[PDB]
C-alpha cells in the first residue's frame, strides 16, 4: 500500500529545488522546457520589473548589476521586457524609468494597439515587420 | 567573432548588419511564441511522478534523503543505478567515497563501467557491501552495466527470472543510455522505489528518484 | 542544437562587433 503519486509530491517538497516543484508539490514543467541554467524564475521577473523603476529601460548593464549580481543575460533582459511592454521593438521606450503599474498600462495599450491594426502576435504588438 | 571569418569592407559589414537585424526579428518572434506557450502552460517530456534533484553528490547530504525516504516510502531503495563520470568529471576516489552503504538495505545496484574502469567498479561496489552477480551488456561498440546485490532478495518483491541480459541501442550512433534497462528493472521490481545517481533529464522516468548536477 | 535565447545572444554580440567595425570606419 504505497501510493506513488503521493510519494512523488511528498518527496519533491522536501528534496527538490524550489524551481522544480510548486509548493503545491506537483511538477513545474516550465522548468524543464528551458535548458539547465537558463530558467527564468519568478523571483527573476519581479527582480526585472523592479529594475525598470530604479534604472530605466535601457541600462541593462546597470540592472544586471543590482538585481542579478552580474549573472543574468543582458539580451534575456532585453527580450523579457518586450514581453512586458507587449511590443517587439522597444527603441521608443529607451531610458524611461517605468513604474510597475505603468508597465501593465503600456502592455495593455500596446496589445490593444496591436489588436486593432492586426499587427499583434503572441500577446506582442509587432511594430517592426519584416 | 570569429574575427577572421568576418568581413572588413564597409560594403561587407553593412550587408551583414542588415541581415542580422532581419534575423533578430525572426528569432525574437520565435522566442516570444516559445515563452508564451511555455507560459500558459506547456507540458514537458518529464513523467509526472519523477523526482529530480539538482545537486553535487560531494556537497549533497545523503542523510537528508535517507530521512525523507524513510518518512515517505517506509523503506530504503530496491534498485540503485549509476553512470559515474569517470576521470564534468569526478575523481575516481570521490565517487568511491560516496555513502552508498547507507542508502540501500536489501536490493540491487546497476553501475555503468567503461572498459578502462571495469575492474574498478567491481571493487568499488564490493566495498559497498554488494555481491557481484551479473553483467548487462549494451551493443551500440560495447558498454557493460555491472550488477550487484546485498542482503535479501529472497522476498517475493523481486522476480528472479528477469529479462534477457543483452540490450541494444534504440537509435543508431547513440550516446545516452538505452531505455530498455528501465524495464529490466520494471520486470525485476514493478512499482519499486528506485534511485539514479548521475542522472540526466532524459533519465527522468517516473517512480525514480534522480540525483544529478545537470537536472 | 541551439535554443532561441542562445541564438539571439550570438546575434546581438555579433551585432555589437560589426557595429564596432562600422564605427571604426
Ligand atoms: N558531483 C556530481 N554530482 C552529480 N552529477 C555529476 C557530478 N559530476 C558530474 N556529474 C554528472 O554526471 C553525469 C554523467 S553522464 C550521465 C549520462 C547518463 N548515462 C545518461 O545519458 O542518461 C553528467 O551529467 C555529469 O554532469
Amino acid at each position: 500500500p504505497l501510493d506513488f503519486t503521493q510519494y512523488a509530491k511528498n518527496m519533491r517538497k522536501d528534496l527538490s529545488n524550489q524551481d522544480i516543484c510548486l509548493e503545491d508539490g506537483a511538477l513545474n514543467h516550465s522548468y524543464f522546457l528551458t535548458k539547465k541554467g537558463q530558467y527564468w524564475t519568478p523571483l527573476n521577473q519581479k527582480a526585472l520589473q523592479r529594475g525598470i523603476e530604479l534604472f530605466g529601460v535601457g541600462n541593462w548593464k546597470e540592472i544586471n548589476y543590482d538585481e542579478f549580481s552580474g549573472k543574468a543575460n543582458i539580451v534575456e533582459l532585453e527580450l523579457r521586457t518586450c514581453m512586458i511592454l507587449g511590443i517587439n521593438d522597444i527603441t521608443e521606450y529607451y531610458g524611461k524609468k517605468i513604474s510597475e503599474e505603468e508597465q501593465e498600462e503600456i502592455k495593455k495599450s500596446n496589445i490593444a494597439k496591436g489588436k486593432k491594426e492586426n499587427k499583434l502576435k503572441d500577446n506582442i504588438y509587432q511594430k517592426l515587420q519584416q | 567573432d570569429y574575427l577572421d571569418r568576418l568581413p572588413k569592407s564597409k560594403k561587407g559589414l553593412q550587408g551583414l548588419l542588415q541581415d542580422i537585424e532581419k534575423r533578430i526579428l525572426h528569432y525574437k518572434q520565435l522566442f516570444f511564441k516559445e515563452q508564451n506557450e511555455i507560459a500558459n502552460g506547456k507540458r514537458s517530456m518529464v513523467p509526472d511522478n519523477s523526482i529530480p534533484i539538482c545537486s553535487d553528490v560531494t556537497k549533497l547530504n545523503f542523510q537528508a534523503l535517507i530521512d525523507a525516504q524513510m518518512r515517505h516510502a517506509g523503506k530504503m531503495f530496491d534498485v540503485i543505478m549509476m553512470d559515474p563520470p569517470w576521470q564534468d568529471s569526478l575523481s575516481d576516489e570521490k565517487i568511491q567515497n560516496m555513502p552508498i552503504q547507507s542508502l540501500q538495505q536489501d536490493g540491487f545496484i546497476f553501475v555503468w563501467a567503461i572498459n578502462a574502469k571495469y575492474r574498478v567498479t567491481i571493487k568499488m561496489i564490493e566495498n559497498w557491501g554488494y555481491k557481484l552477480v551479473d553483467e548487462i551488456t549494451w551493443v551500440k561498440a560495447k558498454e557493460s552495466c555491472l550488477i550487484g546485490v546485498k542482503g535479501d532478495v529472497d522476498n517475493g518483491r523481486f522476480k528472479k527470472n528477469i529479462a534477457s541480459d543483452v540490450i541494444f541501442s534504440e537509435r543508431r550512433g547513440q550516446s545516452q543510455k538505452p531505455e530498455e534497462i528501465y524495464q529490466y528493472i520494471n520486470q525485476l521490481c514493478p512499482n519499486g522505489n528506485y534511485l539514479e545517481i548521475f542522472a540526466r533529464r532524459n533519465n527522468l522516468h517516473d517512480n525514480w528518484v534522480s540525483i544529478g548536477n545537470e537536472l | 542544437k541551439f535554443t532561441n535565447l542562445e541564438i539571439l545572444t550570438h546575434l546581438y554580440n555579433l551585432k555589437a562587433e560589426i557595429v564596432r567595425r562600422l564605427a571604426e570606419q
